[PDB]
């Protein structure tokens, strides 16, 4: 998953 | 007030409603990060080279390199200038504060270490020819096989005409900011960019609207589509004459007269020398083809009057393809339109033959649409002159008050005013009989009311985009099957 | 006997029968809350704004009110009247004794709490311009967005003829009770109808078939379309001549004879001035086309005898499609209908020409198929004098002994006694071509043995549902493309 | 103020609120025909044989007929009364005047000629036993096959106690009007009702709403399970202890404790004999099952304090589940609910010793969950007796100042005031260990925060949903797999 | 499909 | 489900 | 489509 701006 | 330039609205945006240029560097180089990460997906086990040149383009590239650091799996920067802008050399202070490795030396061999390029070269601030170390750059970046992604522009495209100063890096993904430039969308330009993507960095909205040179888009030729109310009849929806064809041209005028119908048009009459008007009727019955009655088999001063008695109950005459380009023609082209108090769509030999006069003293509104060689021969230019030539483009429907429709692989529509331009399509329309459809769409839907600009609008955008919807190999595509799959293109735009 | 209007049934089920009028009208109100809940889902969430009038489609309203009070979040009566009729009188005080609100005054903003509108102001008792502050709140109810659900007809609506007296409501569901009206049938009512549902409120189901005019449907086209019985030959589907076309117009015999066979009819041929006959049997191999010698490429009496000799070996005859209309078709039409001894379909040009004189001396039937242009010009009427103007059709048809097939969005099919109207199609059929098709239908019937009445209300039918059955959009439909589905539309059907 | 009868209910809507009797019937009659149109589908295939009596059951029965007149296969009254009430007279002329046919003989025969009776002879007005014609005719309906709809209850059912009086008809279908009756409810009445509609017909809905006997609802238990708040503990979800099991019966714990813990009890402790206690953590490890030192393998009063101090450090106590029945058992049973002072549920042997005297001298509340036998030995009845009698478990419940759970089919929940009816399950719950889960899950929603009515109301129905949910056929369902079933009944409740 | 009541 | 007229 | 960072 890409997350470069969010961490769930 | 209008705004040619993002120039001018960054320069505004800045200067007069107070953003900080920092705070729109850094909204460029973000948006470059996520714009990859949609199409690259998780971006962690990417190596990155950017390659910075020293004005904001690099800048935005310092943006991009520092934001990827210790979230991918190697990050470096070649700094190619000789020296910096300030916010370039903001951010250029901001990378080795966190850590990041900058080199000015190129050496071919780096291209193997790394799995995407950045290119941050040039953007909007390009000028002149590439030469040197920045040519050798971009040569050994287009021969290395890696994912290219550009920021704003490909270095070496001119943003404000398309063309490759030199050399130009050829991206898969380009990101601009604000809106598309000139370059992304002619050719060659639009080659190169790959696919784009245009990012809100933070102009004002109404500023970026503020633009008078536009992309045709789905949304747009959906508004302007014509209502069918369900209480119609067929002269609700229009009357379309169309004058064409002659004993050696005898197709042109059966595809002009589809195309009106295909988009709605309630009545087409064709106008064609006699026995080719049975061409018409025998393969499309649902077409009136009236025979004109001519010495040699082309139109001629003696069929002046018939044309204009058939004009009279008509909305719209479109005129041209097939007819045949001699002396006789012309005297007839041109007496005829100078008479002709309807909307006139004027094509192909019409255009070979038109003298630019008549365009001037009629009262009643035209749409021209030639290809680049038949504007050629109509402003007495060379074809590389004109080609993709939008400011020429604007000057002449100026002069001559009418709706000019450059065909090429981006067409170009403007009244002077305003210039769109259309970017649907595919090298299936490169072939014969494909103009012809065009005509007959214009005509029809200034038939059923829209203006002769927004007629053109939005018949480039579906004629494009029927050839995309073609289930076999584009090349295959002939006009006959275009004009099959224009009622599913207006489908699909709803 | 038959009953013009719900009036008459209303009276006599009350007077004759003995059902209470409010038993009626509770029926009736029930009904609109269970329409309702079928387009809407569950009501218990929406909150209602019944809009009444001090008549009886008002206390219809208040049951519909009474109805949903604690049963919905929320209801609220605007009692628009100035007096009452005895039954709004009985279901507002039953409303009121079930603890519901009524209000007196419209207040614009009101509409802003409410989610479903019940238009409850007028039905079939409207009588002259709606103005005042009727109409400000039937504006306000159309600019408003809210969901709309109209009380036997939409206000404003006239009942009998679909006209809008001045304003009229904009619906999403219309209840009516007993028969559809003609305001529902006819356009603009028809359009402003929205989705409509007819209620059996409780009506001895003989007085409602005692209506004089229908709605052609699905199951009543079901029922008459001919056998086809296995043991058969061309000669037991019929045979249809087709006098049609000329220089100018060359495409209608063809569409008109493919009509004709893809409803069935055994075998079609055309007579057609040469060599334009020759467009049929290049498109259509399985089409006769006759080559008729003309002077200047248009029947004359010089053809009279020639069209009279094919007539002998065939059942019907359809005349006019591309004709033409000068002096010489003109003689030609009318001594040759006066002497034929068939059934003749006459359309178009043959209309334009025709002496009706003529058909009040003809011994066989005729059915006749003008637009409302056409019809105009037959009469000497404005076309909005006959536009729509279905007893203006029924008195022709019985003058004239013939069948009448008004086309239009909503087709009026007639012979004076019993009259249809047909509401299949869309505005793909308002274009050149379409009416050539339905010309060719009516033939094929009555060649296959129905009457002129019974071929013209099946032919009107299928040509319509032909329209629905293409792929894409309406728009591009052409006559080509509907006599391919016309097959389909048959299958359907079954 | 509460309306324990329809018939308070109709009086009222007519003689207060205005409702015209008539439009109570025509709105009865045609829920009725919805209802057929349903289940059966499209009706007009079907013959109709309604059966009418003299009263008003009879009148909605002649408003069915009417309203399938002219739209199904055929129609036939046989009117079986002597006389007729207003209404039935008004509706019989109805009828009449519609064309219908009416009979007043019966003859064997004639229900092979209809399809659907509509059984409209008696409903509420049913006095005493069915005897003579009609009990014939209602014998011959029910050995006929043919699909029978009653109108409002089947035709000899009382319903306000669910026997039948004689003879009754099994229906397929009943339709009743506003609320359902106790002889829907109770047994043998609830099997001949076969599909129970209730019909909205025009009752202020407050009124409806003033019934004080409910059928538990789906809605009503989700709106009662308790919430689980994310920042809890064991505590938050209750303590119980659970008093059980004896030498003779060392399951009863077992079933008992897991039934509190899969309702989501916090903490559950079993008091079992030793060392029967220890079969309950052999199965159950999760349990706490608390070793009692008894002289002959039962409770007895010197267990008093050791269970005393257990209660001191729970919420709620369930005692009785195979305690067993001799002197011993009883003194204890009574001593210690002398002195609990917490919320006690009372189940089984602890029912059987009871001294009534103990309840009425609590300060704490009691939940009793008798089985008939129980019932009929603590009230000194015959099991023919209390079973099913409502009134008597309310003048129980009201006398005893506790909540009375009378097991059966129907369950019966009750405190004096309001009366709730499950029925929720099927005849897997027959059988041994299904009641020792019932009182754990009662306890367990009483530790959790419910009422002993809510804990009582949510735990019937779920109890009887888990068993509906069993895969395999309901005579093969077990306690173990009752108690595996919870926690999906509990996920579909929501 | 079940028309006691609506005709479409 | 809509529950204006019938409550099952 | 959600447009309020990227136009296609
Ligand atoms: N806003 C963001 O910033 C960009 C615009 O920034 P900017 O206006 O600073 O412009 P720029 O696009 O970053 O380009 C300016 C830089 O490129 C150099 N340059 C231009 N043409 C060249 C050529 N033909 N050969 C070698 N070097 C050349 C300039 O050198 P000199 O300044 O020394 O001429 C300067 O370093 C946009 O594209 C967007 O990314
Ligand atoms: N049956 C049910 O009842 C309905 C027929 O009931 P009905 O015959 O009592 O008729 P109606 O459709 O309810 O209309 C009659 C009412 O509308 C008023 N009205 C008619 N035309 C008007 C206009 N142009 N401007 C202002 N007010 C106007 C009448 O006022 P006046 O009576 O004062 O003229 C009267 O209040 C059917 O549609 C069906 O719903
Ligand atoms: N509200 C609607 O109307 C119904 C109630 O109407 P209602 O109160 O008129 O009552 P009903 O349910 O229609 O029953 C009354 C009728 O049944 C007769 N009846 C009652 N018990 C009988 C028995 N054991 N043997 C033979 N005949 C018997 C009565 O005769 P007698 O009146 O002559 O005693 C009268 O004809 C509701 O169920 C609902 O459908
Ligand atoms: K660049
Ligand atoms: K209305
Ligand atoms: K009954």
């Amino acid at each position: 998953a890409p997350a470069w701006l969010f961490e769930a | 007030h209008h705004h040619h330039h993002m120039k001018e609205i960054d320069e505004l945006t800045i200067k007069e409603y107070g953003v900080d240029s920092r705070i729109l560097m850094e909204r460029a180089g973000i948006s470059v990060v996520l714009a990859m990460e949609e199409e690259l997906g998780n971006l962690s086990d990417y190596r990155f080279l950017v390659l910075c040149g020293g004005g904001n383009n690099g800048g935005d590239g310092f943006v991009v390199a520092r934001n990827l650091l210790g979230v991918v799996k190697d990050v470096l920067v070649v700094f190619l200038g000789k020296k910096k802008t300030p916010d370039c050399e903001y951010n250029y202070g901001l990378y080795k504060k966190f850590g990041g490795k900058v080199v000015e030396q190129f050496e071919p061999s780096i291209l193997n270490e790394f799995d995407v390029v950045v290119d941050a070269i040039f953007g909007t601030g390009l000028r002149g020819e590439i030469t040197g170390e920045y040519a050798e750059i971009i040569n050994l970046v287009n021969k290395s096989g890696k994912v290219v992604v550009s920021v704003d522009v490909p270095s070496g495209i001119d943003s404000n005409t398309g063309k490759v100063l030199r050399t130009a890096v050829k991206a898969d993904l380009t990101v601009t900011f604000g809106v598309p430039k000139i370059g992304h969308i002619l050719f060659p330009g639009r080659d190169l960019t790959g696919k784009l993507k245009v990012a809100n960095i933070g102009h004002p909205v109404h500023l970026i609207n503020s633009i008078n040179r536009y992309v045709i888009t789905r949304e747009m030729v959906r508004s302007l589509l014509p209502e069918r109310p369900r209480d119609s009849h067929k002269g609700t929806y229009g009357k379309v004459l169309i004058i064409a064809g002659s004993r050696l041209y005898s197709g042109a005028p059966v595809l002009s007269g589809m195309g009106s119908l295909k988009v709605g048009t309630g009545l087409v009459k064709l106008a064609v020398p006699f026995p080719q008007n049975l061409i018409a009727t025998s393969r499309f019955p649902e077409l009136i083809s009236v025979p004109i009655d001519t010495e040699k088999g082309f139109f001629s001063l003696q069929n002046l009057q018939e044309c204009l008695e058939l004009s009279k109950d008509v909305d719209v005459v479109a005129i041209g393809p097939g007819l045949g380009n001699n002396e006789h023609v012309r005297e007839f082209v041109n007496e005829f339109l100078k008479t002709l108090e309807k909307p006139a769509v004027i094509d192909a030999d019409a255009i070979n033959v038109l003298d630019t006069s008549v365009l001037k003293e009629r009262k009643s509104p035209a749409v021209l649409t030639p290809h680049p060689g038949e504007m050629a021969r109509l402003v007495k230019k060379t074809v590389g002159d004109v080609k993709y030539n939008y400011e020429l483009a604007e000057e002449f429907a100026k002069e001559n008050d009418c709706v000019l429709v450059l065909k090429s692989a981006t067409t170009i529509v403007t009244d002077g005013e305003k210039t769109l331009f259309n970017i649907t399509g595919n090298t299936g329309l490169s072939k014969g009989g494909s103009g012809d459809v065009l005509t007959g769409m214009i005509a029809g839907f200034i038939a059923q009311g829209l203006s002769p600009l927004e007629a053109s609008t939005v018949s480039v955008y579906l004629h494009g985009f029927a050839a995309e919807l073609f289930e076999q190999d584009e090349r295959g595509l002939t006009a006959s099957e275009l004009l099959r799959l224009i009622p599913e293109a207006i489908r699909r735009l709803k």
